[PDB]
């Protein structure tokens, strides 16, 4: 049924036997420890141990499972917290895992799919206007440590309350959250954050951390994928967040090096691209003939001193359908969430907004990449013609708009509200140092007064000359009532 | 599946002579007690050190200011 | 508090309780030479079934 | 060029590469057995108190070590087409290796003959048959005639288990 | 004959053969799979064993599994019945439409068009994209390359290329997505069925699709491009036809080659590419060519790893081109799409004796003034603008105009831009710039040239921005 | 049983057991020297040989030489009979005060606190150090990291913290010196006997000392980080107590790793480090934590090689902290002590809901003007102050004061500063800056804010000059 252990060290067990073992097939150990075959060589199987290899000793017994590696799936996982193999670890006794999907699934080819059309809202003004995500998209969050990379992915799940506590069965989005490499002290503090704001209910949270074995971080984001593959392959909407792929890669490197696979750039192994490529392809927008179901994926990357030449950060950017950059510089400068518009792209553009947003911000992304350059050219105090005197006279106010609090998403309707304020030029005459006490009022004033207008735009997701007309006064009915 | 359903019975011919043998946790030796005191300290920690059988009185405090 | 002063108690005891099982069964086979007959028994019922 | 009699034991992949040779060098003249015993003998012509002052001696070298192995071949019960697996290890500087080369000669011989599965507690079943676990029963008849999370893990822990009846 | 797997790591499987040692390149057959697995032979380690790359994932194989010497190199559905059909690495169709039906098959490992077959005729293929045509026109039936770091508009360009060039074309086109995004294939299929260069009904399909994306193994990606070109190599040699071969992204070929190289036994070379990055490219670019027998206009897009145009991959690619459009992040970042570097882009036919002294003299004049503006660039922005000559505030003025008039609302980019597509005929481009250059619009303000089509459409925005 | 040394190199030794074979992690015991030479199995090479990391010099060992299995990990004294005693990496005592008679023992290795045991208790821990408090406050029972290159003042800062913190602290403190200066230990010892945290007379001692310094072999430096670890662990668990764990220098742990990884036979990773830098660390690291049971406030000094904050060592470690203080040579060279980078030190509790949005507001307001100054930094260097717009001429002057008012003369380097050691309470910290920020002080010279306590000593100073 299976055989010997030739030698063991560093999570790498050589095995003399297992002669009919499948490559990539998981073995089991004497001590009851699940391992894994990865090197099928002439005279031995190198096996990556999925845990503390102290228990293993030369000579122990390794037995086949026959199975390629797999994990628990389905709604029976929501609200839980499972390790990289599906096992529960929040102390609430096993999950109801009737559904059991394989980790090593290849991604949907060409036909099973359809252009990404479905707005995946983050509730972050910055993202939802200038780099909008859509269901099936891979949008990378990349940045130096402590820039806000996570308070993105968290603020987004916490936004999905609104839709998951309602009726409309398309607007619903179940969330997985892989946590690779982090410290338990944090994974936890984070679940606590989810729980509080009440979002934990619609959210798997697979967690393979610091102390967890190496192959367990290697695998974690895959497992957490299969779990999200179900939700799409069965006509529902998933948003998985790998946080972060940087730490995962490092892990894969360890296995690979210990397995004696000759090292490449920065020591990583050759396929270190394939690793993130394949995983990240598995997020798609399935076409109707297949469920209509989706899997939006926010991978996360962490840079050193901003170096986006680093082997990895360049790989993952080449893979995802765009990205948000972070930048500590903007952060302290006041631009929280620190984003760098001009350098953030969404390779799906408006094809993933409401026609409500699109109308307030569809050519303002190529405007805050020219008002940018046209305030960096005439930085100095001189003179400039009739055309470029205004662009600046505007922007400064506009940016004060995407300045946003934390753990406080916004529903698309309200976003369109404030964005309208400026973009149509109803702020083009206000001192920026106030454009926040302003918004914080004009938006609680037009929720207490006109649940009316929101009603329409929220639903039909557009601003008819009707809706627009009402606005055109509700606004005006405010600037003159403060300054003038 | 027919020479194994009764070997799982060598496990309640003892489970029996245990959950009936009163007179103290069986054959303990010293160990049994000491440890049941260390975990009697730390479990007496997160909560406090006062009387757990009585209803606590109440000292109250004014509202500070920043 | 007592939700816990009884929690460590029902478990710990039931540790020594199910563990006590071990040492009385290692005494049952090591001793009882008539528990070396119930050895060759159940085991020869292996070769068979498998085939 | 020559085709090779790879006998379904195969063994190595890197080192006892001479061994995998003579199941193919032998299987032409069917002198498999002539050597199966020839080697057994040389395995101790070298473990003498008179042969270790070269066995592991980079002192004499490929000079008087190969033509001083025209003796421990020609002389004794050898001098066939197997006095050469020595005359190779002699030149190719791996006399210090032959024990392992004989070892594997066996484990490849007794897979054209015997089978190797072993009992639990003592010796070799040598089930030299056309069928595995056929004669595994009818040859061990000459052997007579000569549940709460934790208790789960602690029951399989004695069955086929541990340090007990192992001794 | 029959062979047995001896060992398996990641993407490299060694196999042992009783008798029939398959020649390097020979496609081998893995017996026992729920989906076909081929192993292109790669070397003879000896002792009747051969190391090989898998054209799909080796999850599942087992030491001893049955392998059969398919006797010859991978072979594909070359032929006319490939149009409208999505092929792949090994021929197998994957639009779900049951076997591709032809009785002509060719190995994807050919030799290369000898010296004497080389065609020396080059004539200007206009693309209607102003920047390319003005400063670096492509040539009918020539090797074109699209250089780009990630996200700078490489792929979008090649779309607006297949939209323009490949629609008003009555020949055959072969687009092969090597190693990039699967999303983007599905994305094109449907645009290319809306336009119906692919028609599901009749047989009027003008476009063969070969595909092997970033979700497949290194084996696949390493050879997907070898396939898609075998496909377009037929339509050339036979028809005598005008085959348009697009690749995206010819980079993934050398990268893919990289991933396995390690496991194949290679001391790595500089930047850690295969010691063979050079020739691997050679005996493969040297096939994507134009013989006397036929012509292939080729439009490759090359990833520049981290934008370093010196990275041994994009670097070695330059030798193999006749016209190179190089994309700039710094330009894109300024909103000037298509971010073509008007000073790193080059054509072989930018010769006054080929494009005329008007064209040439005008391109080079634009190139010059942009270069001069680049020169004043760190005087001015740190030491007071108006401290410039009269001559210079002038060559700045015009330059920034020229520099913006070089942008174009692309038709496949309306989704991003916000303006309706566009397309300018060569002579209205030459004229447009010749003018700006000549000092005829020094009065109209900057933004008027930003993202318009023919020069007049800027005089349009010239008043629209006014009153 | 018994086996023999068959290979020795550096701190890596290869033992052959014919009978039996020790689990990976079993402390072996060399038989033949006047000095307890523990080996520690780390690999089974097969052919019934194991590979081990020494815990001391290996001069002398011979191919031959017997070794006895201990049947267990390296195990050391734990309990209250450690407080006041200096012990080495294997538990042996080294304060020449007899043995450490103690009830129980623990092993140095140990699995780490399961997810259920974590605690999200976030309460601020004031240091009385202006920069730390105002911009990135330490958290009670939190992990704290002090990053610095050679000589920027980690050790001083850890000392000041030990003083402003562990002196008036009802609760046990453990200090692990990992591969730093032996004379720093001698220095601590005496300094803590005088001050009386250690008492030779009683068992009133409040601190345990574990030391394995930069003179001991890789193995020893490799491990000792864990010895002291285990100790703190006990005081947390079997005492549900308030533990203070100070390490200096946690870097030397990964470094020592590197020295051995070479001959253990791993293939080198980035920058030459061990393949296993992230987990080797992360196991060890995740044991240092506050659980439901006990509570450890950890403070680890982290060396940064060649000032490279991206070197894997410092680089990886960041993941593991809740508050970080980063020291820049750049700053220190301008006599701004403590050398804290205000735009690079962070805490996972700078959050209005936790520190009260007056704190969070004065913070990010300082953090802003500073990072605004920092942007002008380039034009000021090439064209000079004058080319600065009027608005900007200010943003500098104010910022430059903030820059200067974050300096604070520590009660330790009363010797280098000469100046009297101040400790500033959160209130007057938050206040003073607020004022500086609202420009009450644009009338005072820069120096006036350099090296002072509350904002009074500032305005006060400004006079003595005039
Ligand atoms: N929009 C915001 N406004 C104000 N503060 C914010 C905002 N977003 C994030 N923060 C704060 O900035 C810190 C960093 O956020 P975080 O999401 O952990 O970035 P990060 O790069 O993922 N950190 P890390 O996981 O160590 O890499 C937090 O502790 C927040 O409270
Ligand atoms: N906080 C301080 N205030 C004033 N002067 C200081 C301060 N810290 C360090 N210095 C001076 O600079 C030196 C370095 O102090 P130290 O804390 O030992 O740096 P370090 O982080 O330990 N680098 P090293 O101990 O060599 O690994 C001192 O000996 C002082 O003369
Ligand atoms: N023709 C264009 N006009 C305006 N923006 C463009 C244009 N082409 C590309 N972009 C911008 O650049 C982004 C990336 O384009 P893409 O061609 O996919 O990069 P890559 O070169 O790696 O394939 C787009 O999503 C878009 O926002
Ligand atoms: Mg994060
Ligand atoms: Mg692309
Ligand atoms: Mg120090």
């Amino acid at each position: 049924e299976t055989g010997r252990v030739l030698s063991i060290g560093d999570g790498i067990a050589r095995v003399h036997g297992l002669r009919n073992v499948q490559a990539e097939e998981m073995v089991e150990f004497s001590s009851g420890l699940k391992g894994m075959s990865l090197n099928l060589e002439p005279d031995n199987v190198g096996v990556v141990v999925f845990g503390n290899d102290k228990l293993i000793k030369e000579g122990d017994i390794v037995k086949r499972t026959g199975a390629i590696v797999d994990v628990p799936v389905g709604e029976e996982l929501l609200g839980r917290v499972v390790d990289a193999l599906g096992n529960a670890i929040d102390g609430k006794g096993p999950i109801g895992s009737k559904a059991r999907r394989r980790v090593g699934l290849k991604a949907p080819g060409i036909i099973p799919r359809i252009s990404v059309r479905e707005p995946m809202q983050t509730g972050i003004k910055a993202v939802d206007s200038l780099v909008p995500i859509g269901r099936g998209q891979r949008e990378l969050i990349i940045g130096d440590r402590q820039t806000g990379k996570t308070s993105i992915a968290i603020d987004t799940i916490i936004n999905q309350k609104r839709f998951n506590d309602g009726t409309d069965e398309k607007k619903k989005l179940y969330c997985i959250y892989v946590a690779i490499g982090q410290k338990r002290s944090t994974v936890a503090q984070l679940v606590k954050r989810l729980t509080d704001a009440d979002a934990m209910k619609y959210t798997i949270v697979v967690s393979a951390t610091a102390s967890d074995a190496a192959p367990l971080q290697y695998l974690a984001p895959y497992s957490g994928c299969s779990m999200g593959e179900y939700f799409r392959d069965n006509g529902k909407h998933a948003l998985i967040i790998y946080d972060d792929l940087s730490k995962q890669a490092v892990a894969y490197r360890q296995m690979s090096l210990l397995l004696r696979r000759p090292p490449g750039r920065e020591a990583y192994p050759g396929d270190v691209f394939y690793l993130h490529s394949r995983l990240l392809e598995r997020a798609a927008k399935m076409n109707d003939a297949f469920g209509g179901g989706s899997l939006t994926a926010l991978p996360v990357i962490e840079t050193q001193a901003g170096d986006v030449s680093a082997y990895i950060p360049t790989n993952v950017i080449s893979i995802t359908d765009g990205q948000i950059f972070l930048e500590t510089e903007l952060f302290y400068k006041g631009i929280r969430p620190a984003i760098n518009v001009g350098l953030s792209v969404s390779r799906v553009g408006s094809a993933a907004q409401t026609r409500a947003m699109k109308q307030v911000a569809g050519t303002m992304k190529l405007e805050l990449a020219q008002y940018r350059e046209v305030a960096a050219f005439a930085q100095f105090g001189s003179d400039l013609d009739a055309a470029t005197q205004q662009l600046l006279s505007r922007g400064v106010r506009l940016t004060e708009l995407l300045k946003q609090g934390q753990y406080s998403p916004m529903a698309i309707e309200e976003q369109v509200a404030v964005i309208y304020a400026g973009v149509r030029g109803y702020l083009d005459k206000l001192e920026p140092s106030k454009i926040t006490k302003f918004e914080n009022a004009f938006l609680s004033h037009v929720i207490s007064q006109h649940q009316a207008l929101l009603g329409k735009i929220r639903t039909d997701g557009k601003i008819s000359e009707e809706s627009d007309a009402k606005l055109k006064e509700i606004v005006t009915n405010f600037l003159a009532g403060f300054e003038a | 599946l027919d020479p194994v359903q009764k070997l799982f019975v060598d496990k309640i011919r003892e489970y029996r002579t245990k959950r009936q043998t009163s007179g103290g946790p069986v054959d303990a030796g010293p160990e049994y007690q000491q440890d049941l005191d260390r975990e009697l300290f730390k479990l007496k920690q997160m909560y406090g050190k006062a009387d757990m059988n009585t209803f606590p009185n109440f000292t109250f405090e004014d509202p500070k200011f920043e | 508090y007592h939700i816990s002063v009884q929690n460590m108690m029902r478990q710990k005891e039931q540790e020594h309780m199910i563990n006590w099982v071990e040492k009385r069964v290692v005494q049952s086979i090591s001793a009882q030479q008539e528990k070396e007959t119930i050895a060759k028994c159940i085991a020869d019922l292996k070769l068979l079934s498998k085939k | 060029f020559a085709k090779l009699v790879r006998p379904p034991v195969q063994i190595y992949g890197i080192e006892g590469r001479y061994a995998t040779a003579l199941y193919s060098a032998a299987s032409k003249q069917n002198k498999l057995e002539q050597v199966e015993k020839e080697l057994l003998r040389v395995g101790q012509i070298l473990k003498e108190p008179k042969m270790a002052a070269s066995l592991l001696n980079p002192y004499v070298k490929r000079s008087v070590k190969v033509k001083s192995l025209s003796d421990m071949t020609a002389k004794e019960k050898f001098s066939p087409l197997t006095s050469n697996l020595i005359n190779l290890l002699a030149e190719n500087g791996r006399l210090t290796n032959t024990p392992a080369v004989i070892s594997a000669f066996s484990t490849m011989m007794s897979v054209h003959r015997g089978e190797v599965p072993c009992t639990v507690t003592t010796a070799s079943a040598l089930d030299e048959t056309t069928l595995t676990e056929l004669k595994t029963v009818l040859k061990s008849f000459l052997s007579k005639g000569q549940k709460y999370v934790d208790m789960s893990a602690k029951t399989k822990i004695q069955k086929l288990s541990r340090a007990m009846r192992e001794i | 004959t029959t062979g047995r797997i001896v060992a398996v790591i990641g993407a490299v499987v060694d196999v042992q053969f009783d008798e029939g040692l398959p020649p390097i390149l020979n496609a081998l057959e893995v017996q026992g799979r729920e989906t076909r697995l081929v192993l292109e032979v790669a070397q003879h380690l000896g002792e009747s064993t051969v190391r090989t790359i898998a054209m799909d994932g080796t999850e599942g194989l087992v030491r001893g599994q049955k392998v059969l010497d398919s006797g010859a190199p991978i072979r594909i559905p070359v032929g006319p019945e490939t149009l409208g059909r999505i092929m792949n690495v090994i021929g197998e169709p994957i639009d779900e439409r049951g076997p591709i039906k032809t009785k002509q098959f060719a190995a994807i490992h050919a030799e290369a068009p000898e010296f004497v077959e080389m065609s020396v005729e080059q004539e200007i293929l206009v693309t209607g994209i102003k920047v390319v045509d003005l400063l670096a026109p492509y040539a009918k039936g020539g090797k074109i390359g699209l250089f780009g770091g990630a996200g700078v508009g490489k792929t979008v360009l090649i779309m607006e290329l297949i939209n323009n060039v490949a629609k008003a074309h009555g020949g055959y086109s072969v687009f092969a997505g090597v190693g990039e995004r699967t999303r983007e294939g599905n994305d094109l299929y449907h645009e290319m069925i809306e336009s119906g260069v692919i028609n599901l009904k009749d047989a009027t399909s003008k476009v063969a699709l070969v595909y092997g994306q970033m979700n497949e193994p290194p084996g696949a990606r390493a050879r997907v491009a070898l396939t898609g070109l075998t496909v377009a190599e037929y339509f050339r040699d036979q028809e005598g036809q005008d085959v348009l071969l697009f690749i995206d992204n010819i980079f993934r070929f050398t990268q893919a080659g990289s991933e396995v190289s390690a496991l194949l036994g290679r001391i790595p070379s500089a930047v850690g590419y295969q010691p063979t990055l050079a020739t691997d490219m050679g005996t493969m670019q040297e096939r994507i060519t134009t013989t006397k027998k036929g012509s292939i206009t080729s439009v490759q897009a090359i990833y520049v790893p981290a934008d370093d145009l010196t990275d041994p991959a994009p670097a070695t690619t330059f030798a193999h081109l006749d016209a190179t459009t190089v994309l700039s992040r710094a330009i894109a970042e300024l909103g000037i799409y298509p971010a073509v570097d008007p000073l790193d882009s080059t054509s072989r036919i930018m010769d006054p004796n080929i494009v005329g002294s008007e064209h040439y003299d005008v391109a080079r004049g634009v190139q010059k003034i942009l270069q001069d503006y680049k020169s004043l660039q760190d005087i001015i922005a740190i030491l007071g603008m108006d401290e410039l000559s009269e001559e210079d505030k002038l060559t700045v003025s015009r330059a920034r105009k020229i520099q913006r008039f070089l942008s174009q609302p692309f038709q496949v980019a309306e989704v991003f831009t916000g303006h309706l597509g566009k397309l300018v005929p060569l002579k209205e481009t030459i004229k447009g710039f010749q003018q700006i250059l000549a000092g005829e619009y020094d009065h109209l303000p900057e933004q008027a040239f930003y993202m318009v089509g023919p020069i007049e459409e800027a005089v349009a925005k010239a008043d629209k921005l006014a009153e």
